[PDB]
């Protein structure tokens, strides 16, 4: 979670992937401005992602569907 | 002679006395040796060794930060610590330590700019220390190129 | 240097590995205050401009 | 922008003119009144670019109104000044000159031209001609020519022939040659003569010709015709503050070469005498030679300061070159330094001074303060941070939070020298460091510095939080033991408070919990060491992850009860119910890690740290003069030793004892006196406490302060107390010998002047050794880390065949490391089975964690075959299953982790610490003989007639416990398979006499020994039982030396007694120094003899160097009968006659004792001559598993001597990286015997034996190189050029025209990309996927 | 006014600091007695004798 990263790996399956997925989350968590699904509780942007993958709401399989539905509805709006 | 001198001064022969803690105020379990010792103040001060550098001067030939507190130089990230980082597996920390810290003329400036804008995004670049090596080898009489895709 | 009381006892880990625990009293009476003299030079030259 | 590879080759005048933006013609650099560079000089504006960005020299076009026009007044293109760093220039040389790299580096034009370097040098210096071609048969191409015979040829033929002087002669020679003709001719004539002395040189000639043919490098380009110039900013002439100037020596070298080139150009049109033109051409050659490499060909050219000018090859090579000083190791930004002080701090925090924090993060405060809208502009924010208002601190305290910061302590011996800590802001000037990490840092608070680095991007902070945090680093990567063990104060406090006293206070009272124990101790009603009965509720997880509670009443001390409030509800109370020293604390923390996890482990470590500090302070411990007790028997022992010193001196002056025996006796008596003194002092120090409780007297463990800090292992040892109180033993003078007079005094009593002077010798010796040998240790670590760059785990299971055997270390003496820890963490290779047949625990692969180790040790298994790195079949890396579980984590290692670097660091870290007749059974067991040629002596016992036999001790379980060595011709007092106890001398043999005992019994008549030619008549003067004596070649007559004197066994009828069961005749040959014991006519029985024949850090760094020992043990690569042929011609020859195969003739030394004789039979890979074994021979004869075992054992011996434990998988990975080259014996796809990487041979034969082809591929042979040779011989020249011998590797790369796929870690580090390890592995796999699909 | 680690003595083997500490204690004790009897000014003769 905040001091250790033990239960993240079981949700992830690897250690070197947790940094990648956490950075990928924090990217649009900080510059995208989208509300984190884990609460705030006075934390930083790089650790709320770690807590979210601690409770394991997001996964790489589902990390790539909500970003394609949004663009497809964008193009539907354009056309 | 030490024992006789301590006896003369009305002091314990063993040379240790009981002390009481200043915080809680109870006697320590065992007698503690206390006396007068000649301390020395050495020239290794702390403010003379205190140093820190965010962004300052850069060397001329190789475009890397200088060294030394006197000229406001950055710390040397030697090759042993590079070995340690690549042993950890932290490739991104190494990449920033080799490119946007010292030898990316257009890399460090934009890293500054986007850090000020609150976006800690990385934009790699070709280190200048490699460009000087390429120009040096190329000027030695042996062709060196990069096989682009 | 100077000479003052000294006790050989571990104190809450503040002398963990050759560290020294020092007083406020020794600071109050300036038993180790030192004076340093520095010289700074300003040079005026005749540039072509 | 993005590229794939780096291409290196030679450069001809074509693209070397293409690079240039102009040609320099003037030696002038810059004007002296103004400071604008002159036209077509070394700093010209047209050639290299404008001095000021977007501004010409005049000013007709400026201010971006014109983008890149060329000012017609001057000719400088208006653009940036950055381009001035990349613009090139060229110099047209009047006479061609020779490149030095392809002239002096060994020769690269000597091989191409086949002519020696001496002749090339003679021609180049204008001393001798060479015939380019000759139309007559008298002269011949490539023939040297002196001036006199040149004139003779001129007056004889004139224009028919052609000879020339100078570098143009070499250029003409290179133009004349055609590579195809040599290619087709040398290869066709190679196979006629198998002269191995020339096979290598013609093979390398063929290889060079192939390289030139398919590399596209025309050999004319080797001789320089046009020379490039470096861009001006890379050789800057910049003004200094005091109106002075500074420039690189490259400006001097360029000025010299172009001055001489212009002078040569002027001389040519002057029609000057040929000697002056030749002198000028030679001067140009020397000037260019010095420019490319100053001190290489002749004398080094010095500047005005009498120091050699550095060439442009001097500043890319060596320690100070670009590779090591500017590419691998780089200055860094966002960093600071400060002294190190102690912390109350938590394990994941570091104390960062507030004054440094605002400086390090300054852009972060700028950005955050702009975001808060507090200052309108960034310059306003700079003003605020310059005023240090309260707002900047109110921003800092939340800028730093959750932002990890790295801490570095040079030298970083291992991976733990860099750790990431969560900063906490402190009012001060020094870095506060958590004491628990000091051991990993190898840092003490005696003025040591600390380097601080702040990661910037999200990826860097996340990596610091996930991998670099001190909480993550608990176990060392070298081996599984933890690295956060409390060092000195914590252990002293815990040891002090986990004690007992006989009548201390409140003894025997019964308490209902640890809480009231603590309240009792605090109130002062109970002592800290008091045997009390405490009701203790402990927890156990016998259930499937559930904790069960059992409440029991136990007798213990108050301090042990107080500890129980710290143990984290998962450990037995028996782990706290002892004295709790250093080893106990380490093992209890390890158990807390293995049972509970990580978070309980770090919480526990911090809590025991806090309690240890607090109770060490509460206790109060000091060192005083009275604490160092002195035995009352010290002076008695000294006087008693001096008594025999005097008696030995009087015996020496009597003359009945010589110097050596007197020396040994006095050394022995002084050592005995020292041991007696130490025993007395320990006896007086360990239980000096005599106290009484409701009785008469009872003796307990001492509470002496020095004993408290020695027993607990906090500081010092029992060996330090000996010289603290007893005598200071013996010391040695610098020559090595030991002074006989000891330091009878100690430090409590002080030392004489003489004693102090004597001790200073050893003090200085040790200090110099420490100051010296760690440089070699660092060099060794760098060499080790160089070869193991590319070791990154790539697959999970390569699915390889059998791996390597594993056996304990029972050999020599007692068992040092059992099978329990030598296989912990490995993966099996076969279905290893329990001693009960058909009982299998592993399906050919499993992780041998603790449960499997317990199951194995419960059974009587002694041999397990595990999967090793050397056996891995993965190409370009290793698979995870062939490695084993990670040691820093304990689970199976995951893909992408760089194992070579951690291996090299782990085995290079302890380099500093390692600066320096009869057989008796010990325990009950079975006397087992392995590979024994048994025979019965005359006394009915069992005697041995072989050298390949070993003594084994087998217990009732079956596993071997003790191993011993028995030589050939020894006598055993017991038979095979005898159940006996220890303490019995079983084997007896003469260490000097080597017998030739005959296995058969029969009549012994003197055969084939004729006196006067091979033997001499010598009889014993006391016994009378003597026979003819056989001496060596140097002592026997050469007349009978043609035949070796053989004493065969005969019978009454006179026929040879053959081997029982075999038709081979049985006869014995007598080498030198063989005196026959029995006389003629008498016979011997079985087992009786015929004749009696009388008889550190570099130590490990040489193993990785694969150094050949001075006296290697020569072995045989094929079985059969060994014989001898040629005799006494420089050195004796040996003949091998196998049953059906060939003859083998090799070289053997006759002055070294052998193992077999003319009539004996030996097998492949057996010892014939004694001596240290060469690793190359071990690889050649026996398998790679044997050499890996040999290297691993020999290295591990050095570390076990110093008590340093390193996992064996960190040695065999480097050994695996050693075995990367291969030599081919067959053909089909490559040359006849060229060297080639083994994995390339595997991928070659991966289709020649697959369906792609029936059988064309060639078979290879494994080849072992030293660590340095292995490092330099790599397919990527960037890795090699950044290590050592940069000039040689760059020359080889240039001629061969190699390219790098940028696979290694160091290559990407140099280029600046992501390293292919960890996260970079996940990036490079995607890159490979993109490249594969196009 | 200074607290020092006792553990730094034995392994480091610099015992002279303990003897120096005992001498310092003795010397300061003599000085304290002299100063105490000087504050009262018993007699010049008594000071001379001590």
């Amino acid at each position: 979670a905040r001091v250790t990263v033990q239960d993240a790996v079981e949700k992830i399956g690897n250690r070197f992937d947790l940094v990648l997925v956490a950075a990928r989350r924090a990217r649009q968590m900080q510059v995208g401005g989208k509300d984190p699904l884990v609460p705030e509780e006075n934390d930083k942007t790089t650790v709320i992602a770690l807590r979210e993958i601690e409770e394991g709401l997001i996964n790489n399989q589902i990390l790539d569907v909500r970003e394609r539905q949004e663009q497809q509805e964008q193009e539907a709006a354009e056309l | 002679e030490i024992k006789e001198l301590l006896k003369l001064g009305d002091l314990p022969t063993s040379g240790q006395i009981r002390l009481y803690d200043g915080r809680t105020g109870e006697q320590f379990e065992r007698p503690v040796t206390v006396g007068y010792m000649y301390m020395l103040k050495l020239n290794h001060l702390v403010d003379d060794k205190m140093h820190a550098r965010s962004t300052g001067s850069y060397s001329l030939v190789t475009q890397q930060p200088l060294g030394g507190k006197a000229q406001f130089g950055g710390q040397r990230f030697g090759e042993m610590e590079v070995w340690a980082l690549e042993a950890y597996g932290a490739a991104y920390t190494l990449q920033e330590m080799l490119t946007v810290k010292s030898d990316d003329v257009n890399g460090r400036t934009k890293m500054y700019k986007n850090i000020v804008d609150g976006n800690h995004q990385m934009e790699p670049g070709m280190p200048e220390s490699f460009n000087v090596l390429l120009k040096e080898i190329r000027s030695l009489g042996i062709n060196i190129e990069l096989e682009d895709e | 240097g100077q000479n003052m009381r000294v006790a050989f006892m571990p104190w809450n880990g503040y002398n963990f590995e050759d560290s020294i625990l020092v007083s406020e009293r020794v600071v109050q009476e300036d038993r180790f205050t030192t004076i340093h003299i520095q010289e700074l030079a300003c040079v005026s030259r005749d540039t072509k401009l | 922008e993005e590229f794939d590879a780096i291409k290196i080759a030679l450069a001809s005048p074509d693209m070397i003119r293409s690079w240039s933006f102009g040609e320099v013609k003037k030696p002038e650099t810059i004007n002296y009144r103004t400071f604008k560079p002159e036209r077509d000089g070394l700093f010209c504006a047209r050639i290299f670019g404008p001095v000021k960005d977007y501004e010409c020299l005049c000013g007709k076009y400026k201010r971006l109104k014109h983008r890149g026009v060329i000012c017609e007044k001057c000719g400088v293109e208006v653009t940036q000044t950055k381009v001035r760093r990349e613009r090139m220039g060229h110099i047209e040389l009047a006479s061609p000159t020779a490149h030095i790299w392809f002239l002096k580096s060994l020769s690269r034009i000597g091989l191409l031209l086949d002519m020696p370097l001496r002749d090339i040098e003679r021609v180049l210096y204008f001393e001798s001609y060479v015939v380019i071609e000759g139309g007559m048969t008298n002269l011949e191409r490539q023939q040297i020519l002196t001036e006199e015979q040149y004139l003779d040829a001129l007056e004889e033929f004139g224009d028919e022939f052609d000879a020339k002087m100078g570098a143009e002669a070499i250029q003409a020679l290179l133009k004349s040659m055609d590579l195809e003709q040599e290619c087709e001719q040398l290869r066709e004539e190679l196979n006629e003569t198998n002269s191995e002395t020339k096979r290598k040189k013609l093979t390398k000639r063929i290889k060079l010709l192939e390289a030139f043919v398919q590399s596209g490098n025309k050999p004319e380009w080797m001789i320089l015709t046009v020379l490039p110039v470096l861009p001006p900013d890379l050789r800057p002439l910049v003004p200094l503050d005091g109106g002075r100037f500074a420039t690189s020596d490259l400006n001097d070298l360029y000025r010299r070469v172009i001055n001489r080139n212009n002078r040569l150009k002027r001389l040519l049109d002057l029609a000057a005498p040929d000697i002056i033109v030749r002198n000028e051409k030679r001067m140009l050659q020397e000037a260019v030679d010095a420019l490319l490499d100053n001190g290489r060909r002749g004398r080094a050219i010095t500047g005005s300061n009498k120091r050699p000018l550095k060439s442009l090859a001097d500043m890319i090579k060596g320690k100070q070159g670009r590779f090591r000083q500017n590419l691998l190791g780089k200055r860094v930004d966002y960093s600071g330094r400060s002294v190190i002080t102690v912390g109350y701090l938590r394990l994941h925090q570091c104390g960062l001074p507030k004054k440094m924090a605002l400086e390090l993060f300054k852009p972060f405060i700028y950005g955050k303060l702009e975001l808060r809208g507090l200052a309108t502009t960034i310059k306003a924010a700079k003003k605020m941070v310059e005023r240090e208002e309260a707002v900047v601190w109110d921003i800092l305290d939340e800028v730093i939070r959750e932002h990890p910061v790295l801490l570095n302590r040079a030298p970083t011996l291992h991976r733990l020298g860099i750790q990431a800590f969560e900063p906490v802001l402190i009012e001060g000037k020094a870095i506060q460091l958590h004491p628990l990490v000091c051991a990993a840092y190898n840092a003490d608070f005696d003025g040591d510095q600390m380097a601080v680095h702040v990661p910037l991007t999200l990826e860097a902070q996340l990596e610091a939080r996930a991998l670099m945090m001190s909480t993550n680093n608990i176990l060392s990567p070298a081996n599984g033991e933890p690295i956060i063990v409390p060092s000195q104060d914590v252990v002293l406090g815990l040891y002090y408070m986990t004690r007992d006293c006989v009548n201390a206070k409140g003894e025997g009272m019964v308490l209902t919990g640890p809480k009231e124990a603590e309240r009792l101790y605090r109130s002062g009603l109970a002592s800290l060491h008091a045997r009390v009965k405490v009701r203790i509720t402990e927890y156990e997880k016998d259930a499937n992850g559930e904790l069960v509670a059992k409440t029991s009443l136990k007798d213990t001390t108050v301090g042990r009860a107080i500890l129980w409030m710290i143990v984290p509800k998962g450990l037995p109370y028996s782990i706290v119910n002892q004295a709790l020293g250093k080893k106990a604390i380490s093992k209890m923390l390890n158990t807390c890690y293995r049972i509970l996890g990580l978070k309980p482990t770090v919480i526990f470590a911090d809590q025991i740290m806090y309690t240890g500090f607090a109770y060490a302070a509460r206790s109060g411990a000091s060192v005083g003069i009275d604490d160092m007790v002195i035995p009352e028997k010290k002076h008695e022992i000294i006087s008693e030793a001096e008594a025999e010193v005097a008696e030995i001196q009087e015996q020496f002056q009597s003359g009945l004892v010589t110097a050596g025996e007197r020396y040994n006796k006095v050394i022995d008596i002084w050592a005995a006196a020292n041991d007696r003194v130490s025993k007395a002092m320990m006896d007086n120090l360990q239980t000096e406490t005599v106290i009484n409780r409701d009785g008469q007297e009872e003796k307990q463990v001492s509470f002496n302060s020095i004993y408290m800090m020695a027993d607990s292992g906090a500081r010092g040892s029992a060996a330090q107390i000996r010289q603290l109180a007893g005598m200071r033993g013996l010391m040695a003078k610098p020559d090595g010998s030991i002074i006989e007079t000891p330091i009878t005094a100690n430090f409590r009593e002080g030392l004489n002047v003489l004693q102090y002077f004597i001790s200073t010798h050893g003090a200085r010796k040790g200090l110099a050794d420490t100051a010296l040998k760690t440089a070699n240790s660092g060099y060794l670590t760098r060499r080790l880390v160089d070869v193991a760059q590319d070791l990154v785990v790539t697959e999970d299971d390569c699915g390889t065949h059998e791996g390597i055997m594993m056996t304990p270390v029972i050999e020599g003496g007692d068992v040092k490391e059992p099978l329990r820890d030598r296989v912990l963490g490995r993966v099996t290779a076969e279905d290893v089975l329990k001693p009960g047949t058909a009982d299998i625990l592993v399906p050919r692969n499993t992780l041998l964690h603790e449960q499997w180790c317990d199951l194995l040790e419960e059974n009587s298994v002694d041999a397990v075959k595990v999967r090793s790195v050397v056996s891995c079949d993965t190409d370009f890396g290793v698979c995870a299953h062939c490695y084993g579980r990670d040691l820093a984590r304990g689970h199976i290692i995951n893909k992408g982790e760089a194992i070579g670097v951690i291996a090299a660091q782990s085995i290079g870290e302890p380099g500093t610490q390692l600066t320096m007749s009869s057989i008796q059974v010990k325990n009950k067991g079975s006397i087992k003989l392995s590979n024994v040629k048994s025979v019965v002596n005359s006394s009915g016992k069992l005697v041995i007639t072989s050298r390949n036999t070993e003594l084994k001790l087998i217990d009732e379980f079956g596993r071997t416990k003790e191993s011993y060595k028995v030589p050939y011709g020894a006598v055993l007092a017991k038979g095979d398979g005898e159940q006996v106890a220890g303490g019995e001398t079983v084997a007896n043999w003469d260490p000097h006499t080597m017998p030739v005992i005959t296995e058969v019994s029969g009549f012994v008549r003197f055969t084939d020994m004729i006196d006067g030619q091979t033997i001499t008549r010598q009889t014993d003067e006391l016994t009378g039982l003597s026979s003819l004596v056989v001496l060596d070649s140097a002592e026997r007559t050469a007349g009978g030396k043609d035949l070796r004197p053989a004493l065969k066994i005969v019978d009454a009828q006179g026929n040879d007694v053959l081997i029982p069961g075999t038709d081979m005749p049985a006869q014995y040959f007598l080498p030198g120094k063989a005196i026959v014991q029995l006389e003629d006519g008498v016979q011997i029985s079985s087992g009786d003899t015929l004749a009696r024949i009388p008889q550190g850090l570099p130590r490990v760094a040489d193993l990785f160097e694969a150094r050949r020992p001075k006296e290697p043990a020569i072995l045989a690569e094929i079985s059969g009968i060994v014989s001898f042929g040629k005799e006494t011609k420089g050195k004796r020859r040996l003949v091998i006659t196998p049953v059906d195969g060939s003859p083998y003739e090799e070289m053997i030394p006759k002055w070294r004792q052998l193992n077999v004789f003319e009539g004996e039979r030996v097998e492949r890979g057996d010892v014939i001559s004694d001596g240290p074994e060469a690793p190359h021979d071990i690889l050649r004869l026996r398998g790679v598993h044997a050499v890996t075992r040999y290297i691993v054992n020999e290295v591990q011996d050095v570390y076990r001597l110093q008590g340093v434990k390193i996992n064996d998988k960190h040695i065999e990975v480097i050994v695996r990286q050693m075995l990367r080259k291969a030599t081919i014996v067959n053909a089909g796809s490559s040359d006849f015997l060229e060297g080639e990487q083994v994995e390339y041979s595997r991928v070659k034969i991966a289709n020649r034996e697959l369906e792609a082809n029936g059988k064309v591929g060639a078979t290879y042979s494994r080849d072992l190189l030293g660590i340095t040779k292995a490092s330099l011989a790599t397919e990527s020249f960037i890795s090699a050029a950044s290590f050592q011998e940069t000039t040689r590797v760059l020359t080889e790369a240039a001629v061969a025209g190699k390219r790098d796929e940028l696979r290694g870690l160091k290559e990407n580090v140099i280029v600046g990309r992501l390293i292919p390890a960890g996260t970079g592995y996940a990036y490079h796999q995607d890159r490979m996927r993109r490249r594969a699909a196009g | 006014d200074i607290v020092l680690n006792p553990l730094g003595v034995p392994s480091r083997m610099n015992i002279g600091q303990i003897l120096e500490t005992h001498l310092g204690m003795a010397a300061k004790g003599i000085g304290d007695k002299i100063n105490a009897m000087l504050k009262q000014q018993q007699e010049v003769a008594k000071l001379r004798e001590f």
